[PDB]
C-alpha cells in the first residue's frame, strides 16, 4: 500500500527533507538510496515510501516542488539530496512573493500541469495507492497556495484516495511577512474540505519548546525542524514496521475523525529533545504518558485544558512493557476524563513499535483531536480581520485578479469552523 | 488569472491613451503659443511698413 508523497515551497521541502533523511536512517538507506542495515522489520514495509530501482537502490516516492529553484537547489547540495529522482525536482523561476493568489491562481497554475504529470507518473507505479501527503506552510505562496491548489486537483484526478498534510500554521513570533494570516486562511478554507487528516504545527509552540525546554536561546529553523521530523517519523511508524495491527490511511481517518470537517490535529513528542544533546536517561512509562499529553509537549499553540478530545492516538517506539504503557493509558483518561467527549466510547488508541527512532531509546508520539485547535483558527481569523477591516495589503492580491468578496468568503468559512468546534465542546 | 490580465491590459491601455493626448495637448499649446509671438512680430513688420510708407506720403 503505496504513499505518494508531495512537498511545496520553503517551509514545505525543509520540513520535507528532514522526514525522508530521518526516515531513511530508520530504515536503513544511505545517502545513495543503498541499504546497509541490520534488520529486514526495517524492509518490510519499505515499499510504502521507497520505489525499488535497478540495483536494489531505493528511491522515494516523492515530488518536490517550488516555484523559486533556491530551496531545492539547496536540497539536492543537501544531506540526501542525491537519493531523491530528480525527474520529480518541478520548479519554475518567478517565486511566489508569500502571496497566496500566485500561488493558486497565477503563478502555480502555470506550473501545477506540471507537477500532477509527476504525481500520475508515481501513482500507476503503484499496485495499490492509499492516499496521499503534503509537507508545506501556510503563511507563504507556494506551499499555502500552490499546495491547496494541488490538493484540489489531485482530488478530481483521484476522488477516493485518502490526502494528509503537515501543515505549519504562521505566527507572528516566528514570522517572514505581515500578510501570514491572510494566506493562512485561504489556506485553511482549502484543507477545510480537501484532506482527511491534517496536523497543525504552530510554528510558535515550535519555537517556545526550542526556547523553554531545550534552553535553545536563539532557535533557527532547523531546530525547529528537529521537532516537527520527530513527529512526522512518529505519526507514520506504524505504517513503516510491522507491528500489532495494520491500518490503512482510511481505516485509521475513519477511527480519528467523526465529523468530515473537524481534521486538524494537535501533535505532540516526548521526550522533547534538541539537536546533539545527547539525552542520557530513558524515560519511564509514566514519563512518557504524562509528557506527551502535557500542554507544554503540543506543537499547536493549544492548550488541551480549554477543549475536549474527539479522539486521541499515541504511538510508543521501544521495548517497554504494553501492559504498563495500557495501564499508564487507562490512568490518564481515568485521570482526567472530563476533558474526553463521553459520547465517543473508548476514544483513546494505542500501539507500540519495538524500533525506537535514532537517539532514544523510548519515545512517545500524540495525536490529538481537540476541540482546543479552534484557538489556532481564532488567532488567525483575529489578525486577519485587523488588516482586512482597513483593506491592508490586499493590492498584493487584487492585482492578480482576486476580489475582496473571496477574502470575506475566506473569513466567514474560517469562522464558522471555529464555531463548529464550539457545538462539540459544550455537547 | 482572466481578470488579471484584464486588468494589467486596461492599466497598459489607458496609461498609453492618457500620454498620448498630452503630448498632443502639448503639442498644441505649444505650437498656438510660437505662433501667436511671430504674428505679433508680423504686425510689426506692416506697422513699420507704414511708418517708412507714411514718410514718402510727406514730400
Ligand atoms: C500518513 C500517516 C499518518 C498517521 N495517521 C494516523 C495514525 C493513527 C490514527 C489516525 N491517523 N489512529 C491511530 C491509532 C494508533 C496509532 C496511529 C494512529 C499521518 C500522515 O501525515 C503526514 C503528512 C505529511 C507528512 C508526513 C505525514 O510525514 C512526512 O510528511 C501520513
Ligand atoms: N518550521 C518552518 N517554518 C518555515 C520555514 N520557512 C518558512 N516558514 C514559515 O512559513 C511562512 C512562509 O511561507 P513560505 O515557506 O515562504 O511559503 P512558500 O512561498 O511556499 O515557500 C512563515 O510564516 C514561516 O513561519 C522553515 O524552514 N521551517
Ligand atoms: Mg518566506
Amino acid at each position: 500500500r503505496e504513499i505518494v508523497h508531495i512537498q511545496a515551497g520553503q517551509c514545505g521541502n525543509q520540513i520535507g527533507a528532514k522526514f525522508w533523511e530521518v526516515i531513511s536512517d530508520e530504515h536503513g538507506i544511505d545517502p545513495t538510496g543503498s541499504y546497509h542495515g541490520d534488520s529486514d522489520l526495517q524492509l518490510e514495509r519499505i515499499n510504502v515510501y521507497y520505489n525499488e530501482a535497478a540495483g536494489n537502490k531505493y528511491v522515494p516516492r516523492a515530488i518536490l516542488v517550488d516555484l523559486e529553484p533556491g530551496t531545492m537547489d539547496s536540497v539536492r547540495s543537501g544531506p540526501f539530496g542525491q537519493i531523491f529522482r530528480p525527474d520529480n525536482f518541478v520548479f519554475g523561476q518567478s517565486g511566489a512573493g508569500n502571496n497566496w493568489a500566485k500561488g493558486h491562481y497565477t503563478e502555480g497554475a502555470e506550473l501545477v500541469d506540471s507537477v500532477l504529470d509527476v504525481v500520475r507518473k508515481e501513482s500507476e507505479s503503484c499496485d495499490c495507492l492509499q492516499g496521499f501527503q503534503l509537507t508545506h506552510s501556510l503563511g507563504g505562496g507556494t506551499g499555502s497556495g500552490m499546495g491547496t491548489l494541488l490538493i484540489s486537483k489531485i482530488r478530481e484526478e483521484y476522488p477516493d484516495r485518502i490526502m494528509n498534510t503537515f501543515s505549519v500554521v504562521p505566527s507572528p513570533k516566528v514570522s517572514d511577512t505581515v500578510v501570514e494570516p491572510y494566506n493562512a486562511t485561504l489556506s485553511v478554507h482549502q484543507l477545510v474540505e480537501n484532506t482527511d487528516e491534517t496536523y497543525c504545527i504552530d510554528n510558535e509552540a515550535l519555537y517556545d519548546i526550542c526556547f523553554r525546554t531545550l534552553k535553545l536561546t536563539t532557535p533557527t529553523y532547523g531546530d525547529l525542524n528537529h521537532l516537527v521530523s520527530a513527529t512526522m517519523s512518529g505519526v507514520t511508524t506504524c505504517l513503516r514496521f510491522p507491528g500489532q495491527l495494520n491500518a490503512d490511511l482510511r481505516k485509521l481517518a475513519v477511527n480519528m475523525v467523526p465529523f468530515p470537517r473537524l481534521h486538524f490535529f494537535m501533535p505532540g513528542f516526548a521526550p522533547l529533545t534538541s539537536r546533539g544533546s545527547q539525552q542520557y536517561r530513558a524515560l519511564t512509562v509514566p514519563e512518557l504518558t504524562q509528557q506527551m499529553f502535557d500542554a507544554k509537549n503540543m506543537m499547536a499553540a493549544c492548550d488541551p485544558r480549554h477543549g475536549r478530545y474527539l479522539t486521541v492516538a499515541a504511538v510508543f517506539r521501544g521495548r517497554m512493557s504494553m501492559k504498563e504503557v495500557d495501564e499508564q493509558m487507562l490512568n490518564v483518561q481515568n485521570k482526567n476524563s472530563s476533558y474526553f467527549v463521553e459520547w465517543i466510547p473508548n476514544n483513546v488508541k494505542t500501539a507500540v513499535c519495538d524500533i525506537p527512532p535514532r537517539g532514544l531509546k523510548m519515545s512517545a508520539t500524540f495525536i490529538g483531536n481537540s476541540t482546543a485547535i479552534q484557538e489556532l483558527f481564532k488567532r488567525i481569523s483575529e489578525q486577519f480581520t485587523a488588516m482586512f477591516r482597513r483593506k491592508a495589503f490586499l493590492h498584493w492580491y487584487t492585482g492578480e485578479g482576486m476580489d475582496e468578496m473571496e477574502f470575506t468568503e475566506a473569513e466567514s468559512n474560517m469562522n464558522d469552523l471555529v464555531s463548529e468546534y464550539q457545538q462539540y465542546q459544550d455537547a | 488569472i482572466q481578470k488579471a490580465i484584464e486588468e494589467n491590459n486596461n492599466f497598459i491601455k489607458m496609461a498609453k491613451e492618457k500620454l498620448a493626448q498630452k503630448m498632443e495637448s502639448n503639442k498644441e499649446n505649444r505650437e498656438a503659443h510660437l505662433a501667436a509671438m511671430l504674428e505679433r512680430l508680423q504686425e510689426k513688420d506692416k506697422h513699420a511698413e507704414e511708418v517708412r510708407k507714411n514718410k514718402e506720403l510727406k514730400e
